[PDB]
């Protein structure tokens, strides 16, 4: 029974000998909730259908019908229309189901009940129930002649079922479409690394944990823990992404004013070295001594809590989030040359390192790490050691980035920085 | 009980569709069995039903409640094959039409597959029960040999103008005139019989069009019934209504 | 309308009373009910006598079996008269067997213009420059930077005249801006639409900026259509990086790589579920809107009827000989499901005297403008329809020729029902209202000759009354956003063409500048394509004569 | 790669001589496939006053038939039969019999310029409706039938090989694509191995084939 | 709206029970139901041990010369699935259940429900349980470092260079969620076959299960809210549950000489007695129109007549075959006789065209048994017309190609085991 | 290579192995490489062409 203890962001002592076993995705009612809460919550917007009933651009990028414009007073009745709303999707007067106006009636935030969840194979109830109810909510309450239905509802289910998704839609879900995964288990993936550092307040270290969060559960999801790879992934998001034995908060203490990667990788190694996690195999001509990892899983775990505490250091240094497509990288590859060890993944976090530098470093840039997440092509490989990284950074960013993560994400961040679990993951982690 | 009505409509071509819907249809020749089964062409005449699968009784069933409520058919005890009966009509004015035809063996027999083209009429079942539908549809007024036949492939002709002879188009002339009655020399794939099949005197163009069951303006307009309108109409505005809202 | 009418009998005449090849069927009268067949068989084609003897020296020259048509089973193929097509609105003859997809290169070309396109907005890569690059843009350095994008985009390693039908346009809704750019470059709404037209599009667009992207066709052929966007997207950010002079390798040209690349880009068309898995710019996701705009003749021309009627001649050929004809089903093809609806004049015939009955009726309610436009009831759509329907009816049961002609069920369902929901949508200004008068027709038609189509023909029709207004979530859409994904949809012919031209309506008989999208209005407002969208059906007739010449031909790098 | 496709003749074979109660002979399959290179190049074999496609453009298309029963393969029109003792070595062949059994099947190849207008979803679909469409006309069955259907399931999924398979949402692209084409598929295409025997020059080629077809076309 | 519910004998189950306690959403049953459908899987350790030796695996035609790995499999497969067990169970003495069926042949892997509630979907069980057999492989047969790929994808088929376990051994009732034709279609993504064969070919069961099936997965997919789940329910308690043995009652009486017609007189007797239509004109020729005074009751009255009539037609003919004709026909007759739309307004009566003429035709679909509610054919029916394509391809006598046995015999071996299969209207009452 | 060294007739597919065993191919699959070659010299004839119904 591996035990450790979690350190919060702060610095505190949150509980001691949390075993790891019962800090898993499929064990921790905390994590759960978050994952519940994940896939039943979903946003509409009242503003943007009545814009789309009044102009006729719905349906998608580009699109407008002409001479079919509905004119609704949908942010002024805000009230009303969230409180039909919550009657439509609810299944019994009292569940948790929740109908919240967000932001002066502009928009609104509708949570389906949890039996829509347990009686469906997947997330998308919530998303279509709250569809359906809004667009039955405004065909009944605002008078649409039978022949006017289509427009109606078509201001909200933008350009469904034509495409496989609401292209244009105003009501939004923070998962994809289940057809739009990279594959088996991926779905519980794909959040952002905007979102992430929206909902933690850019709180570096709670973000990192909350990513971590996500990716574990995407990957116990797919299949990719099943008892000692259980064991593995239990370490590496106990010692990375949950600070756990305060062995990363002491790391960026330590090189705190005047440390590079370097210093990180020193302090790391000493670590491992005094814990006896690595011991030296052997020793060559030349004084090198090639060390030999006593726990596999372990020096994983100290190697991504390295990556974590590396990339804290040359972000926060800079304050900008582009230093983790080099940081990753070349933390992991110095350590590897430094000690004689694999890096932290065996390698995979180097590659989807790469992955960063090439996809957000180049003329194919496909945007700055504020895009990332783990259900993409590029970002996949790790087993959930990279993406906390990410959302690190782009939580540790002064401003150097185009798109501002409250402009991408500030309906997230008040939907889900309301819920306990979401701005302080650790705490509730902790349990 | 509960008297059928079958169609809405006043004119003679509404009670041709009843009377096809109903199959209280009028004999109009006869055709020898042996005949039936060498146009038909699924088995060599006069001779034992080939078998799919073994009998009823001889291999058993599950335990349904549907299969020991539902009485299977005398063409399924004996595991016969599915095969089939095929018929093309012409629109110029034939007693009969793809649906009514479809309506005449969905209500008159059971366990058959009807399917409605266009150009094609196909009724599936075992092979008894199909010589059973097959013999009705051929010796009632329901079939007219001038401006009907079996077809089981190359169907085109249903929509053609006639022949100045007064029988539909054959591209593979299963049957045609001969002597005044409509002779049939084909099973209904146009592998030739080695038999003449005598299907009877074709109709008269004013006795078709008298027992027709296809509105036209020549004959019966569709434009001046408007009980069938109406009913199209109803039918349309509750199907686009109750879309909209079941209320 | 009588003109029409008077043209879709000279169509008979010139199909039926007229010889054709060697079919020997000069004489005889369009309105008689009786005929004698000759069974002169394939050989009375002459085109067909062609292809015979091609696949006969082919079975010899490789070696296997071929194309024999002797293998028809009873006899070959023509036992009845092999007469010639007639596309509509045009006096171009055509024989069946060129307007067949695989035979017909302007049929080609119109999948091949729709699939290469792209377009990529343009505002956000220019406010980025400006603002978290300093590099400031002006019309001189757009204009660079377009010259920059134009070759490049052909590729420059792709050959110099393997690629001549790759090019690159841009068009603003802001007025002052397109008035400095080398207009070779531009596409100016405000001289190639109608003010009022220009109007609606500037409205629509605002002040935005976009780029008409056409990569080479023989690139778009060899891939599939999810090739365009990236091919596209590589060539936008070569132009950027070398027409700005801004270095390839540092973060923050990464989020202008971004901008340029794909943030704006609007595509065709959609993914496509699992059993039709296909990506973007195929024909199953290209919606019905999409397919109106990208046909130009409502730039170029004020009638109604004759909009709606071009939109469902194209789109009845993109969507059932190209889409379900080809793609979703392969074999011979389905091109006489689709030559119904633009050829023999049968549905223009129809469709103009639907439109002189709604002007008599309703107060020229089918003419020009947006008021006079009744609003769409039940009792609108049952009596437009039922007439437009029943005066088809009648007209199939008058000439047994135009019967003879649209032999199949289907054609003549199609017809009816493409002329009913036109009349609606052009009465009412409404699409759904001529989605519901389609079923209608339908219904008509089924209840009147008892027989409607082939087997599957009414599976979207008998779901087509009840899902016209739903609101459900996978039922109901206005029809300018459906497509061939649409669920109903999906997978059945004789409709889809139809659908198209049924929104067209709706927006054309208001005098409307586009129908969904202004972008694909303004992208195919572009005279340069090798493809006339402003005319469509005079296209296909074009091809079928061998006089189309496409692109995407490999000839300049293959032995002669 | 994209206009190559395999079906199995077998299943097709059970449903005949079951639904049917057809039998099926070697100069049945000798007309079948006579019929069916008739009709795959685009032709129509039922049905009158229809279009089809000009010889001349899809002479590039042909229906083969490879087997590892050895009398079925000896008795078949030998125009029509790919065989695999006089294509391969002995021991070749007998792995090659081995693996498939004493089964037959068809090497569809759909015109190239159906699969350039077309996507490689093209394929399968194209192949399974002539093979229904030969199967009726051969066999003097009826034009519409369950029968048929089976026949048509069969083709399009029971029994089809498809090159590649199809490629998840995220790339926008479909079946029998390069992305689907695995590395086994690749190397079973590259006919090196069948024809000579230095193991390194087969895996040459191997690599020859897969750099272009991957990184150039694939990856672009 | 309430009903009551009569089990496949014609019994009565419970009385009275209100129509919303019966949703998908609500009941408990049906709720155990989707359950244990998301986590149960079944492997093939024959099929593994097969491909290990043989190397025949990856999907169709493919096997790796000279990678065989000779495995008895089959002969420790209780060994084997123990130690699944241990490896898929999340904590000791879970829901957590693996059985070996049928001999050693097969297994029974049910995950854990904490590992639905702690995941996006269903998917977890499959890559759990393949993973948890590659697993107890290598680790009870001492594969070589270098013979690991051999094992897993002896278990994984070809995943994940395909979307799918292309040729792998492990599988699931549903498929994989990436071929939903839309929103909330997963549960409706189960073939014909699957139902016929769990169910042992029952068919008032294979009609249950499949309605519940399919009435899950449009609840699912917005399709029952507010006035809808009125009208969804009605049809699922009246169609699927037998609602007051109105569908059982009709099979009887018009099962010895029954035809379409028959049972249409039926409908609209019932109908016309009960109220739910009244005679609202007469025309001048005697025919009267009739108006639905109750449009949900009219709908759940055609969708009850719509699978007796099914029963009847399939079962004089014991052929899954003219299941397609009789949803054709029932509604489209039912139409012509009556004046009203037939059941779902057409949407029913446009599925048996589409269904028909795929199953006839040489465009594709196959037999009656590989339809499904996600299929692209019969998607559109809102789970009124899939219930009797279900019902009577388990009410077949031997004349289909593509039998329950070829397509699921796994999922019938398997699935055939769980008691809320073979009983669903037990289960649901 | 894996295969090849052992001389065996299929590397995963014996029916991909044996469908294009065909030489009636445009495409020569024995010499791919070569084929390339042929195609970059300006010597290689592909099928697809539509000159037939295209203007000359
Ligand atoms: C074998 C089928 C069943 C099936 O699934 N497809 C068929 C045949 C197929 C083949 C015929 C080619 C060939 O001979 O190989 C193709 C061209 C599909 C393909 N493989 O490319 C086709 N049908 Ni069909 N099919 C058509 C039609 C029709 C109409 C024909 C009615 C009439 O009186 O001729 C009827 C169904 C109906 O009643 O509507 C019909 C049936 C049938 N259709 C019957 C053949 C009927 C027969 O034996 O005569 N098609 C039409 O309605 C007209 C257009 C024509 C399509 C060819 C073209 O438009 O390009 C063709 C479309
Ligand atoms: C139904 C489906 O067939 P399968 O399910 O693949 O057998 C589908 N056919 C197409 O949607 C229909 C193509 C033929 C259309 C004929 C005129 S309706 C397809 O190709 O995947
Ligand atoms: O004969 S069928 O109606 O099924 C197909 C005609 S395209």
């Amino acid at each position: 029974s591996d035990t450790v203890d979690i350190y919060d962001d702060r610095g505190k002592l949150l509980e001691s000998n949390v075993d790891i076993m019962s800090l898993a995705p499929t064990r921790n009612a905390a994590i759960k909730k978050i994952i519940l809460d994940t896939k039943r919550s979903v946003a509409v917007s009242l503003a943007g259908i009545q814009g789309a009933l009044a102009s006729g651009k719905m349906g998608g990028k580009g699109r407008q019908i002409l001479g079919r414009g509905l004119n609704y007073d949908l942010v002024g009745n805000a009230d009303a229309i969230a409180e039909n709303v919550k009657n439509l999707v609810q299944v019994d007067e009292g569940d948790d189901t929740s109908v919240k106006v967000i932001k002066g009636g502009k928009s609104l935030l509708i949570q389906a009940p949890s039996s829509r969840i347990a009686a469906g194979a997947d997330y998308m109830s919530a998303t279509t129930v709250g569809a359906a109810a809004v667009t039955q909510t405004i065909i009944d309450m605002f008078g649409t002649d039978m022949y006017d239905a289509p427009i109606a509802k078509s201001a909200v289910w933008g350009s469904y079922p034509q495409t496989m998704d609401l292209m244009g839609g105003n009501v939004q879900g923070v998962l994809s479409i289940p057809q739009n995964n990279e594959g088996l288990g991926f779905s519980l993936r794909n959040i952002m690394a905007n979102h992430i550092a929206a909902i933690t307040s850019r709180g570096a270290m709670n973000a990192a944990a909350l990513s971590s969060i996500y990716e574990q559960s995407g990957i116990f999801e797919m299949g990719g823990a099943v008892g000692m790879f259980e064991r593995h992934q239990l370490l590496g998001l106990a010692c990375q992404g949950l600070n756990a034995n305060n062995v990363v908060y002491d790391i960026v203490k330590e090189n705190g004013k005047d440390g590079t990667i370097g210093t990180v990788i020193e302090s790391i190694v000493g670590r491992a070295v005094e814990d006896g996690v690595i011991s030296v195999d052997k020793t060559a001509p030349s004084g090198y001594k090639f060390y030999k990892a006593n726990d596999v899983p372990m020096w994983n775990a100290y190697a991504a809590a390295g990556t974590l505490a590396a990339t804290f250091v040359n972000c926060g240094a800079g304050r900008a989030a582009q230093n983790v497509s080099s940081t990753l990288l070349y933390f992991n590859d110095i350590l590897e040359k430094e000690t004689g060890l694999p890096g932290c993944d065996y390698g995979k976090v180097q590659g989807v390192a790469v992955g960063f530098s090439f996809f957000s470093h180049s003329i194919y840039g496909g945007g700055g790490p504020g895009v990332f997440n783990g259900n993409h092509v590029v970002t996949r490989h790790s087993r959930g050691f990279a993406i906390p990284c990410v959302c690190a950074a782009v939580a540790l960013d002064a401003g150097t980035q185009m798109f501002t993560i409250e402009s991408t994400s500030g309906l997230i961040g008040d939907v889900f920085g309301s819920i306990e679990e979401f701005r302080q993951p650790i705490k509730a982690v902790a349990g | 009980a509960y008297e059928a009505q079958y169609y809405p409509g006043a004119t003679s071509v509404g009670a041709n569709r009843r009377k096809h819907m109903s199959g209280k249809l009028e004999k109009l020749r006869e055709i020898s069995d042996e005949d039936l089964t060498a146009v038909l062409g699924h088995r060599a005449p006069g001779s034992d039903y080939p078998s799919t699968h073994p009998p009823l009784a001889e291999m058993g069933e599950p335990a349904c409640s549907i299969r020991e409520a539902v009485a299977a058919t005398p063409g399924a005890a004996a595991g016969d094959r599915v095969r089939y009966v095929q018929f093309a009509d012409s629109m110029y004015n034939a007693p009969a039409t793809p649906y009514f035809r479809s309506y005449f063996a969905a209500i008159n027999f059971r366990g058959v597959d009807p399917g409605t083209l266009s150009g094609r009429q196909i009724v599936e079942a075992r092979e008894r029960d199909m010589e059973q539908c097959a013999k009705v549809q051929m010796e009632t007024e329901m079939t007219d040999p001038a401006l009907a036949g079996m077809r089981g492939a190359t169907v085109h002709g249903h929509s053609v103008r006639l022949q100045e002879d007064g029988v539909m188009f054959d591209m593979l002339d299963r049957r045609r005139l001969e002597g005044g009655v409509i002779i049939m020399d084909k099973d209904q794939v146009a592998i030739p019989l080695d038999r003449k099949v005598n299907l009877g005197k074709p109709m008269s163009s004013e006795e078709a069009a008298k027992r027709t069951t296809i509105y036209r303006v020549d004959n019966v307009a569709f434009r001046d019934d408007a009980e069938v309108i109406e009913w199209v109409h109803r039918v349309f505005d509750q199907r686009t209504s109750y879309g909209f809202q079941p209320k | 309308a009588a003109d029409i009418f008077a043209k879709f009998k000279k169509s008979m005449e010139v199909k039926f009373t007229q010889e054709y090849g060697s079919n020997k069927q000069a004489g005889g009268d369009i309105t008689g009910k009786t005929e004698k067949f000759l069974r002169l068989g394939p050989e009375q084609d002459a085109r067909k006598q062609e292809m015979i003897k091609a696949g006969k020296e082919i079975a010899e020259k490789r070696g296997i079996a071929f194309y024999n048509p002797m293998m028809h089973m009873g006899a070959p193929l023509g036992q009845r008269a092999i007469t010639p097509y007639t596309i509509s609105g045009t006096d171009i003859v055509a024989e069946p067997d060129d307007l067949h997809y695989v035979n017909n290169a302007a049929m080609q070309q119109m999948w091949d213009d729709i699939r290469r396109t792209c377009i990529v907005g343009l505002d956000m890569a220019h406010e980025t420059l400006e603002k978290r690059l300093g590099k400031e843009v002006t019309p001189e350095t757009i204009n660079h930077y377009l010259e920059t994008l134009n070759h490049a985009m052909p590729g420059a390693e792709t050959h110099p005249a393997l690629v001549d039908d790759c090019y690159v346009k841009i068009f603003t809704g802001d007025d002052e801006l397109a008035d400095e750019i080398d207009k070779q470059y531009v596409i100016n709404v405000n001289k190639m639409f109608s003010e009022e037209q220009a109007a609606q599009i500037k409205a629509s667009i605002g002040k935005t900026t976009w780029q008409a992207i056409h990569i080479p066709t023989i690139v778009s052929r060899t891939t599939d259509g999810a090739q365009t966007s990236r091919w596209a997207a590589m060539q936008i950010g070569m132009s950027f990086i070398s027409a700005y002079a801004m270095c390839a390798g540092e973060a923050a040209v990464a989020d202008l790589s971004f901008a340029a690349k794909h943030a704006a880009l609007v595509s065709m068309g959609e993914m496509l579920p699992a059993r039709r898995a296909r990506g973007p710019n195929e024909p199953g996701g290209l919606s019905f809107g999409h397919l109106s705009d990208i046909v130009q003749t409502s730039r170029v021309s004020k009638d109604p009827a004759k909009i709606a009627l071009e939109v469902v001649g194209a789109g009845c050929m993109l969507y059932d000989q190209i889409w379900l004809g080809s793609y979703m089903s392969g074999g011979v093809g389905f091109t006489q499901y689709a030559t119904a609806a633009y050829t023999d004049d049968i549905l223009d015939n129809n469709t103009y005297y639907d439109v002189d009955y709604i002007n008599d009726k309703y107060n020229g309610a089918a003419n020009l403008g947006t008021d006079n436009k009744v609003k769409a009831t039940l009792d609108v759509v049952k009596d437009i329809a039922t007439e437009s329907t029943l005066y088809g009816i009648e007209t199939y049961e008058k000439f047994p020729t135009a019967l003879e002609d649209h032999f199949g069920g289907s054609q003549r369902a199609t017809v009816l029902a493409a002329a009913s929901g036109v009349a609606c949508a052009l009465a009412t200004g409404n699409a759904n209202a001529g989605l519901s008068g389609w079923y209608l027709s339908m219904y008509v038609h089924k209840e009147a000759w008892g027989r409607l189509g082939f087997f599957g023909f009414d599976l979207q029709d008998q779901c087509g009354a009840t899902n016209v207004l739903s609101y459900q979530g996978d039922e109901g859409l206005p029809d300018e956003l459906r497509g061939p994904n649409y669920p109903n949809y999906a997978m059945n012919v004789g409709h889809q063409g139809g659908y198209a031209g049924i929104a067209q309506a709706a927006h054309s008989g208001r005098g409307d500048a586009f129908t969904v999208n202004p972008l694909l209005k303004v992208c195919f407002a572009d005279e340069l394509m090798p493809f006339n969208f402003a005319e469509p059906r005079r296209e296909f007739g074009r091809g079928a004569i061998r006089e189309f010449m496409p692109a995407g031909e490999r000839s300049l790098v293959i032995p002669a | 790669i994209r206009r190559t496709c395999i079906v199995g003749l077998d299943m097709a074979h059970e449903t005949l001589e079951k639904r049917l109660g057809k039998e099926v002979t070697p100069e049945t399959i000798n007309h079948y496939l006579e019929t069916l290179n008739h009709a795959m190049p685009g032709a129509a074999v039922v049905q009158e006053m229809m279009v089809e496609t000009h010889p001349a453009l899809v002479d590039d298309c042909y229906v083969k038939i490879f087997t590892g029963d050895d009398e079925l393969a000896d008795e078949i029109d030998k125009q029509y039969v790919i065989n695999v003792n006089k294509m391969f070595s002995e021991e070749q062949a007998a792995q090659i019999k081995a693996s498939i059994g004493k089964t037959t099947w068809q090497a569809i190849h759909i015109p190239t310029i159906v699969s350039r207008t077309t996507d490689g979803a093209q394929t399968s679909r194209w192949a399974a409706m002539q093979i229904g469409m030969s199967f009726i006309s051969a066999y003097a069955m009826c034009a519409g039938e369950a029968a048929v259907a089976d026949l048509s399931f069969a083709a399009k999924h029971a029994a089809l090989v498809s090159m590649g398979e199809m490629l998840p949402a995220r790339r926008a692209r479909g079946p029998n694509e390069p992305g689907g084409l695995s590395f086994g598929h690749l190397s079973d295409i590259v006919q090196t191995s069948r024809v000579s025997k230095d193991p390194a020059k087969i895996a040459l080629e191997v690599v020859g084939a897969g750099c272009m077809l991957y990184d150039q076309i694939w990856l672009g």
